[PDB]
């Protein structure tokens, strides 16, 4: 699963 | 919700996303990664995207962004507010319709 | 606006 973080 | 399941993996979302979900689809679950929170599954273009929702007892939010005190007016929020979560180049990851 | 990376 991929995730997405903030920046 | 319903866009809350609570008895899923992010596999099973994946799953549920792609057969019975357009883009747009969101849903959200308990995060593996950190027992006992949660985290948004969103498909986009044909994919599923996971973003985890911090809960720090005080309030919820993205780890950034507007601070909310419960996880159905985060929910609530973005599904009302388009285009607050973004990649860095630069299409939206739009919550539009809840998998229920 | 929050931007999100892998």
């Amino acid at each position: 699963v991929i995730y997405f973080v903030p920046l | 919700r319903r866009w809350f399941h609570p008895n899923i993996t992010g596999v099973e979302a994946e799953n549920l996303l792609l057969t019975r979900g357009v883009d747009g689809s969101f849903l959200a679950r308990p995060s593996k990664s950190n027992p006992g929170d949660f985290t948004l599954s969103v498909r986009r273009n044909g994919a599923v995207t996971h973003i985890k929702i911090q809960n720090t007892g005080d309030y919820y939010d993205l780890y950034g962004g507007e601070k909310f005190a419960t996880l159905a007016e985060l929910v609530q929020y973005y599904m009302e507010h388009h285009g607050q979560l973004k990649e860095k180049n630069g299409d939206v990851i739009e919550l539009k319709y809840p998998l229920n």
